[PDB]
């Protein structure tokens, strides 16, 4: 998970940076500086997760490729007002223990981190409204 | 003067490619309370389901157009005419040639097909609506 | 929500029986009715019928009567061991509450003890549970078949008895030669009824054809059964989505009308709440189908016993009745256009300038109306005092609609009650001065007609907006462009058209104010897609039941003027 | 065993399950899709998520799979959860975001797991708005279509194909979303046991190619439980028929039998039913003109001639049913009835029926052969004759790994921890042959030999197993060596299997297997024996006896018989063509019974009409010696009224009453079966197999139809409109029509299909068993005719000398093959292209001695005819042997132990 400037003046322990939210890791860290666009970085990091599954367990073949192509949607600009609250469902079904092995858990870390700290950002992708449906001649839809 | 919900006489439409609309996927068949339906799927060498034969019993028929909303092709419609009459039943019994008319009906666009996964002539795997290209195991990109 | 499983042990009825009986001779149902539901057994049913008798705010009216077969119910947590079982269900007025009472049986040992005693609206109910099962009533007068002709073998209600004309036999004309040389030779055994005699016994035949033997009035005995269409069996043959049609017609004048209890009790089992435009939507056709009935029957009332010349105009008020019906759902009649969480399609476009023009055309018809009507002396000369009936016979007898409404009894369903969102619109209730006659009953119709036209008016302006089906994974068929182009909707729509949508094994109940008398329908889910039981109360059979009661003592003139003034049909009445 | 709590009540379980199958069994509904009774639990759907708690006052627990979770004592866990809900939902919709729009032209429509999951789970909703992703397809073969969109990565497929069926040519390719299951290259799957994969997929990738020519929907089927009529050993089965046609076969579970699986020739070798070239009327000849006749004149006119006869003698046939066979044999008397099968196929196959009935030594079913741990095949190539008995066998050498697992205290179904335990290590199974078999890859040992040698050490096991025992001289050390490999592990087996058959065509295998087993008997070990018949009703026919059909020949040929009726018996595959055709030629009068269309019926002077398994009713007894009952699917007349197909016993009893009295009488099933148990001892368990016409379910007859089918007021609409009379069957308590009782609970055992509500897929078998992968709730049907004999056997001393080669005669070494050995199915077309090319099997130094090499044409000469075929070469076949492919058109299965006089090049 990623930490913001105030998770500094913390000590590199397990228990500690678990207390903050995150997990020590390898305990070899990576700087984030004002100019990389915090949507572009995590949708970086899902495609490399989404890319790498196995292919054995639902939530990790198929749920993450579903948060890739919101994030790449939310980078363009397309994003629609459905998709944050769909990113927030993800993070949590691809939790500890709902997926056959660890690998869905630590994808989704870095992205439930950075809607936390950065939700401006992902907000900032939402420019177009919700359609997933074509209209029909001659069939009035049901208008929700 | 008819409106054009008009619960009359039941026809089988046609694509706008020209095409019968009918995948003989037997929903209509099973939908009707009276059984007044009969088909039978036959599939051409392009892979397209269409029916053999269709045949619906006009006696027992009774018009409540449960056939056309479980049709998920829109091929099955009911039409404004009330305009039928025989000197014998079995005149109101009534095969394929008598049912499919020569364009779409009331909805002039819909094409099944288009939505469908399965590969017919006109539309190889990836080319129907919101569906990507098939990529191979063995290809080089992770 | 209004549709979950109850108990009803907060009810008050239940603590004094228990304070009553104790607390071991009975067993409450946990249903979907909305009705406390109690096994009793058959040596303590007249005990305790006849103490909510005389509870200090009574039961008074017996609403139903009748058997369920119950060998094949396969989830039935709870209930008492039964073979056959027996419901009664009892309503009280001044508590606006109603009870169940359930007997059951063993299959050796159909026999329970008469309810005719008590409540006299039994004699017909308990005959057509002898005809369609076989549960034998111990002291019933004339305990003979109702509804199948009186050589006909087998119980049709019955689950081991095939429901389907083509797994019998064809019409071969064996039996129809043996039928027609019986109906040759009608002759009176003394076994038609009471039949204690000199006396001239006749059959007339005369808006249904039915038969009547009639002694020359010392005694007449309805024949009915003619207009027998199966329709509680067909439920059993059909999925809940299409057993739709079936419903609109058990009353040809009713429609919509009589499409609305079943999809009501239908989204009590799946548990669907629906919106408030689907609401609107339902009680818009229904009081339009409601205002067609009204106008029939003023029309016809006036045509028989006056001069039908200027009253031959309600014919093209119909017709506009009939034409914006079917702009709105196809069909003239028969819509069959309710669905299990809305209905099939929304509103077309143009809906709305008909329905304005229809409300601008007529309040000028309605006064002619009721300058005809109101003001006239021979037809009031002619109705007034013949066969009358007060508010102890119609409580008696089931009589509910316009009759119990004439008597002082103010008991409309749409406001005691409400139901599809009748409790948001402004409307009143008429109510007569105590006699229910033929002119008090005909001028209701007329104030109940105009009621009518202010829910419309109600309608065309507070229209809401949204969807005209629920959001629901029950909602039978799912929308439509939806099922077109997305693989989830298309697979809940593949399988409710074929296998039929899923019911959890409960039983619902709901009542609606038809447009002649109280219409309901009571529905049991095994668990399947069709269901175990259905059952239809229609009012015209308890005001059939009613008239030999009340025309004792009048000439067969008066008969055929009682007859065309009481709110009877056949379809209803054999269902 | 075990208590357990779900969603506030309380359960009685057993601890051993996982809570899948524990819940299941109860009664709650839990969606599912990797899981499998059969295949056992991997965890990789994800679906199947419950909520559970530590205790009982614990109210925030953790998301767990019921598939993979123990269902120990104390177990708190809540289907209904609301957070267990929701991520269920969110299974399907995740594999609902790549699946294609297909279910109006897919086959699976209306019988589809994922369609039943999805309404299951209440996800009726789509959100996502992005592409799909899809797939090109593979050919698999005539037999099973593929189409890879519709798969959602379950791993079903090759779960059961590498895993339990031991295939090898079916795999999971790629990787992430990428995932794709099917063969390496295009190709018919290698597999005896492919079919089952359509009911395995739980969507539509692998469907049926022989169902979806003519394709209809699974409401609009009519059902009837049925017995597979292509080999012994008795699949239980539900065909399906739609407008007077048969169209698709299914598996009908039964837990002492076949459970879940058929093979490839019961799944796909119906297509005979289904010729136009069957006779459909009864048919009498005039000269060269043909007279057709209804059943009365057929009667009349049969017994006409029948009376003015002197002789009247009967030949039955393996593939009849019990009740035709008996009424054929009291229409002539059992002095003048003959089993239509030669002496030689007659004498091993009592000698097969003696030793069990009298060996012994318990008859296993084709169930209870996985629970042994270790078997012995002698001569039957098992794979390709009881093809459901070597996916048993398999199963029984997995069992190593099974018993090192328990030790280690992993739990019987997490498969995927016993597969990693075992290892390759395998319980041991020799296997005996000409050449080689499909059970090589797990056989611990192959011995290619004739049938002789493979007899010779079969003696030679039960003298090593035993001193009693006749001894073989002259073994070498070399097969002295593996003699005792193969003794050691047979008498340090705590439940070992003998496994033999008819189909060797060798009296003297047959005998050398009763004694290993004899010797394992005396032994102390819980040994079984399980023998291999040729046809459906081998068994039945034996115990029913009679002469054999070179005796009823030459009763034609030396002028006794008079006259001759044939019951559903093609004589070319029992007996020489050349005699067969000029016996029949000085009769007066044959009559021939059949369904199929034979060359004996052309110089016929009557032919009746028979039905064939789907249009008939009767009793047949598999390998194992126990009676079932099949039932009529449909009635042929109600489509086309010039139909006459009556059965087989209502035509021989009719003809018999109508010879007697002149009065036909068309009887009952049941009074039939009433008179054969009076005759006939041996079958009077056949009354058990089923009950009578006149059980019921509370009042009901029991259904065919599914209550939603469709068309019933315009199926025959064409022909006429008005609606016929439902056909009335009083044969059977099932009606033909949907007005009936198919409840899951109810008390019976025969059930034609099965569905309940929410499970329209192959998986609604769950609903009607007692435990899930059990048996059915209220008993298996099915009745064992005998019970093991109190005494056995002695020690048979006829040991066979050494095989020679001889210089001219060469031993017909017999080649069985699964699509073509079986006289029925294989004139299915289907299987015209999975047959193989006729062909001649030799050893290179035998074909080197001919001059010849692979595809050459070379002639030889049986009985004086000549056949031409092209060479093959077989290195595991030894020298003075031919293999010949038996059953074919052509190559009579009579020809095995034969000798093949003259053999050279053809010009
Ligand atoms: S979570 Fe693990 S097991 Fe599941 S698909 Fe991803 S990498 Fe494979
Ligand atoms: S008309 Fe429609 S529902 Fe009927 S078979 Fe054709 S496509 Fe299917
Ligand atoms: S309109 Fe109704 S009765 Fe007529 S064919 Fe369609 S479903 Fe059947
Ligand atoms: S596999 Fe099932 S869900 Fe998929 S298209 Fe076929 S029937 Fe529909
Ligand atoms: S092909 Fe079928 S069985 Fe195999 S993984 Fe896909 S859906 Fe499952
Ligand atoms: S093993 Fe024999 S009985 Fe079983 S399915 Fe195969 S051929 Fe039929
Ligand atoms: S069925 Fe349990 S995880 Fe797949
Ligand atoms: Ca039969």
């Amino acid at each position: 998970d990623f930490l913001t400037e105030a998770h500094l003046d913390l000590p590199m322990e397990f228990e500690s940076i678990g207390k903050a939210g995150s997990r020590l890791g390898t305990a070899l860290a990576m700087a984030v500086d004002h100019e990389i666009n915090m949507v572009s970085l995590v949708r970086n990091l899902e495609e490399f997760f989404a890319r790498e599954s196995c292919g054995w367990c639902t939530p990790c073949r198929d749920g993450l490729p579903w948060s890739v192509k919101i994030l790449r949607a939310l980078e363009r600009g397309e994003g629609q007002p459905g998709d944050i609250e769909t990113l927030e469902q993800l993070c949590r079904f691809l939790g500890p223990g709902k997926t056959f092995c660890a690998h869905a858990p630590g994808a989704v870390e870095p992205l439930q981190s950075a809607i936390k700290y950065f939700r401006e950002e992902f907000e900032a992708g939402i420019k177009q409204p919700f359609s997933n449906t074509h209209l029909i001649n001659g069939i009035q839809p049901n208008l929700l | 003067y008819l409106p054009p919900r008009y619960r009359g006489r039941i026809v089988l439409t046609r694509d706008p490619d020209g095409e019968e609309r009918c995948v003989a996927c037997n929903l209509c068949a099973v939908a009707c309370p009276v059984g007044c339906i009969s088909l039978q799927k036959a599939e051409t060498k392009d892979g397209r389901w269409y029916p053999e034969f269709f045949r619906i019993n006009f006696s027992r028929c009774i018009f409540c157009g449960l056939c056309e909303e479980a049709c998920p092709t829109t091929a099955i419609q009911l039409t404004p005419d009330f305009e039928m009459g025989e000197y014998k039943r079995q005149d109101l019994v009534y095969e394929k040639e008598d049912l499919l008319i020569s364009g779409p009906g009331k909805y002039p666009e819909y094409n099944f097909y288009r939505m469908a996964g399965m590969a017919i002539d006109g539309k190889d795997k990836g080319e129907a609506e919101n569906e990507a290209k098939p990529i191979d195991v063995k290809s080089l990109l992770p | 929500p209004a549709w979950q499983t109850r108990d009803h042990l907060d009810d008050p009825v239940i603590g004094e029986l228990r304070n009553r009986f104790g607390p071991d001779a009975f067993t409450v149902q946990a249903t979907r009715t909305g009705v406390p539901v109690v096994w009793i057994k058959r040596e303590q049913l007249l005990e305790v019928g006849d103490f909510l008798k005389k509870l200090p705010k009574p039961y008074v009216m017996l609403f139903d009567l009748h058997g369920m077969d119950e060998r094949l119910r396969t989830h039935r947590e709870g209930l008492p061991a039964a073979d056959f079982s027996v419901f009664y269900h009892l309503i009280s007025i001044d508590r606006n509450r109603d009870i169940m009472l359930k007997v059951a049986l063993a299959e050796n040992d159909l026999h329970v003890p008469t309810f005719t005693k008590l409540f006299p609206n039994a004699n017909w109910y308990e005959r057509e549970t002898w005809d369609l099962f076989g549960i034998t009533f111990d002291g019933h007068p004339n305990l003979r078949r109702i509804m199948m002709p009186q050589t006909w073998k087998g119980h049709p209600l019955r689950k081991d008895y095939p429901a389907r004309a083509t797994e019998f036999s064809p019409f071969e004309l064996t039996k129809a030669k043996q039928d027609l040389e019986m109906e040759a030779l009608t002759f009176k055994p003394e076994e038609w009824g009471m039949k204690r005699g000199d006396f001239m016994f006749l059959n007339l035949g005369p808006h249904g054809a039915f038969r009547i033997v009639l002694q020359l009035i010392v005694d007449c005995v309805p024949d009915i059964g003619y207009h027998h269409r199966g329709a509680e069996k067909m439920g059993e043959r059909q999925s809940w989505h299409s057993y739709i049609p079936y419903t609109d017609r058990i009353e040809y004048l009713g429609g919509c009308v009589n499409e609305m209890p079943y999809v009501l009790a239908v989204e009590k089992l799946a548990g669907i709440t629906v919106p408030d435009r689907v609401n609107v939507i339902r009680v818009m056709l229904s009081e339009l189908f409601r205002i067609n009935s009204h106008l029939l029957y003023i029309s016809t009332f006036i045509q028989d016993v006056g001069a039908m010349t200027p009253v031959f105009f309600a014919f093209t008020d119909r017709q506009k009745i009939y034409d914006l019906v079917e702009a709105i759902t196809g069909f003239r009649m028969h819509p069959a256009w309710f669905r299990i969480g809305g209905v099939a399609h929304d509103l077309p476009r143009g809906w709305d300038r008909l329905l304005r023009e229809f409300l601008d055309w007529m309040p000028k018809r309605l006064a002619s109306y009721e300058k005809a009507a109101l003001q006239n002396t021979i037809l009031k000369g002619r109705s007034q005092g013949v066969a009358a009936y007060g508010a102890k016979e119609a409580l008696e007898w089931g009589t509910t609609g316009a009759g119990l409404r004439a008597t002082g009894i103010d008991f409309d369903v749409r406001k005691a009650r409400p139901y599809s969102g009748y409790e948001n619109f402004d409307f009143e209730i008429p109510v007569g001065g105590g006699v229910s006659d033929c002119y008090t009953r005909v001028m209701l119709k007329v104030e109940e007609l105009r009621q009518s036209l202010r829910i419309l008016e109600q309608c065309l302006n507070n229209m809401p907006e949204g969807p005209f089906k629920a959001d629901h994974p029950l909602t039978t068929p799912p929308p439509k462009e939806r099922t077109l182009q997305h693989i989830e909707t298309l697979i809940t729509h593949f399988l409710q058209v074929s296998w039929g949508p899923v019911m959890p094994a409960n039983e619902s109940f709901q009542m609606i104010e038809a447009t002649k008398g109280i219409n309901s329908y009571y529905l049991t889910s095994d668990g399947s897609t069709m269901s175990y039981r259905t059952r239809v109360r229609t009012p015209s059979f308890a005001h059939l039941q009613q008239i030999p009661a009340a025309i004792r003592g009048s000439l067969v003139s008066d008969l055929i003027v009682y007859l065309g003034s009481i709110d009877f049909v056949m379809s209803d009445v054999d269902r | 065993m075990a208590t357990i709590h779900v969603d506030g009540k309380e359960y009685e379980v057993n601890g051993a399950d996982n809570l899948l199958e524990a819940c299941l069994s109860l009664g709650l509904d839990i969606p599912y899709f990797c899981w499998h009774p059969a295949l056992g639990s991997v965890g990789a759907c994800r679906q199947c998520a419950v909520k559970q708690y530590q205790n009982a006052e614990d109210t925030r627990g953790r998301l767990v799979m019921s598939c993979m979770t123990p269902a120990s004592d104390g177990t708190f866990i809540s289907i209904d959860d609301e957070e267990a809900k929701q991520f269920r939902e969110s299974v399907v919709e995740w594999l609902m975001t790549n699946h294609p729009h297909d279910c109006p032209v897919c086959e699976e429509g209306g019988n589809c797991h994922l369609q039943d999951m999805t309404v299951m789970t209440g996800h009726s909703f789509r959100r996502y708005r992005f592409t799909k992703r899809t797939h090109r397809n593979q050919d698999l073969g005539p037999f099973i279509s593929h189409e890879m969109n519709r798969c959602i990565a379950c791993y079903r497929c090759v779960r059961y194909y590498k895993d339990y069926a031991d295939g090898t040519d079916l795999g999971v390719y790629g990787a992430h979303d990428n995932v794709y299951f099917g063969r390496p290259e295009d190709g018919t799957l290698e597999s005896e046991f492919s079919g089952n994969l359509v009911e395995i997929c739980p969507t539509g990738v692998f469907t049926d190619k022989t169902h979806s020519e003519r394709y209809n929907r699974k409401w609009d089927m009519q059902f009837a439980p049925s017995i597979c009529q292509q080999c012994s050993i008795g699949c239980n089965i539900s065909p399906g028929e739609r407008y007077g046609e048969l169209r698709r076969i299914e598996n009908r579970y039964n837990g002492t039998v076949n459970h879940y699986f058929l093979c490839d020739r019961g799944r796909f070798g119906y297509g005979y039913v289904n010729l136009k070239d069957r006779p459909r009327q009864p048919v009498q000849r005039r000269g060269d003109d043909f007279i057709t006749l209804n059943a009365e004149q057929a009667m009349q006119g049969a017994a006409d001639i029948l009376r003015q006869s002197k002789k009247v003698i009967g030949i039955g046939s393996p593939r009849a049913s019990v009740e035709s066979n008996f009424a054929l044999r009291e229409l002539v008397g059992e002095e003048n009835f003959y089993t239509g099968i030669a002496h030689g196929e007659q004498e091993r196959l009592q000698l097969a029926l003696k030793v069990l009935r009298e060996g012994g030594i318990y008859t296993p079913a084709l169930r209870e052969i996985e629970s042994y741990d270790a078997v012995l095949v002698l001569g039957e190539d098992v794979t390709q004759t009881g093809a459901r008995v070597a996916l048993a066998v398999r199963q029984a050498v997995k069992g190593k790994a099974r018993e090192m697992a328990a030790a280690q205290k992993v739990a019987d179904w997490q498969i995927a921890a016993i597969l990693n335990i075992g290892q390759r290590a395998k319980h041991p199974l020799f296997v005996t042959n000409v050449d080689d078999t499909r059970l090589d890859d797990i056989a611990a040992w192959t011995y290619r030999a004739p049938v002789e040698d493979q007899a010779r050490l079969g003696f030679a096991i039960a003298h090593a197993l035993d001193n009693s025992a006749p001894a073989v001289d002259g073994i070498e050390p070399e097969l002295q060596s593996k003699i005792d490999v193969i003794v050691q592990a047979l008498a340090g087996a705590k439940k070992p299997l003998i496994i033999s058959g008819t189909n060797a065509g060798s009296l003297e295998v047959i005998q050398a297997a009763a004694n290993v087993a004899k010797a394992l008997k005396g032994r102390g070990a819980d040994v079984g024996i399980t023998m291999i018949a040729r046809s459906v009703n081998s068994m039945g026919l034996g115990i029913m006896g009679g002469g054999s059909l070179e005796e009823a020949l030459t009763e034609l040929e030396t002028g006794r018989a008079d006259a001759v009726v044939v019951l559903e018996n093609d004589l070319h595959r029992h007996a020489s063509a050349i005699r067969v055709n000029a016996a029949l030629a000085k009769a007066p009068l044959v009559m021939v019974v059949d369904h199929q269309r034979t060359a004996i019926m052309e110089n016929a002077h009557l032919v009746l009409s028979a039905a064939s398994f789907a249009e008939s009713d009767g009793t047949v007894i598999n390998n194992e010696g126990r009676a079932q009952r099949f039932f009529q699917v449909y009635d042929p007349a109600y489509y086309d009224s010039k139909t006459v197909m009556l059965e087989s016993w209502r035509w021989l009893h009719s003809l018999h009453s109508t010879l007697l009295s002149r009065e036909v009488d068309w009887t009952q099933l049941d009074h039939v079966i009433d008179a054969v148990v009076a005759k006939i001892p041996e079958l009077a368990g056949i009354k058990d197999a089923a009950p009578d016409a006149t059980f019921r379910i509370r009042g009901q007859k029991l259904a065919r139809e599914p209550h939603r089918y469709s068309g019933r007021t315009a199926m025959r609409a064409n022909i006429s409109v008005h609606e016929p009379r439902q056909p009335q069957d009083i044969d059977t308590m099932f009606t033909f029509s949907m007005e009936g009782n198919n409840q899951p609970t109810a008390h019976r055992s025969q059930v034609p299909f099965a569905w309940a509500p929410g499970w329209n897929s192959p998986q609604a078998w769950n609903k009607f068993q007692d435990e899930v992968g059990g048996k059915l709730r209220f008993g298996d049907p099915g009745v064992r005719l005998f019970e093991t004999s109190e005494n056995g056997l002695d020690y048979f001393t006829s040991v066979p000398a050494r095989f020679q080669p001889q210089d001219g005669k060469w031993r017909i070494a017999p080649y069985y093959h699964l699509f073509g050995s079986d006289e029925l199915s294989q004139r299915a077309p289907v299987f015209q292209s999975r047959m193989p090319q006729p062909y001649i099997k030799l050893n290179p130094a035998d074909a080197a001695k001919l001059g010849v090499n692979a595809g050459t044409r070379v002639s030889f000469s049986y009985d004086g005819n000549t056949v031409t075929l092209p060479v093959e070469i077989a290195e595991g076949l030894t020298a003075g042997q031919v293999g010949l492919p038996m059953g074919m058109s052509g190559i009579a299965p009579v020809l095995a132990g034969a000798h093949l006089e003259d053999l050279k090049e053809a010009q």
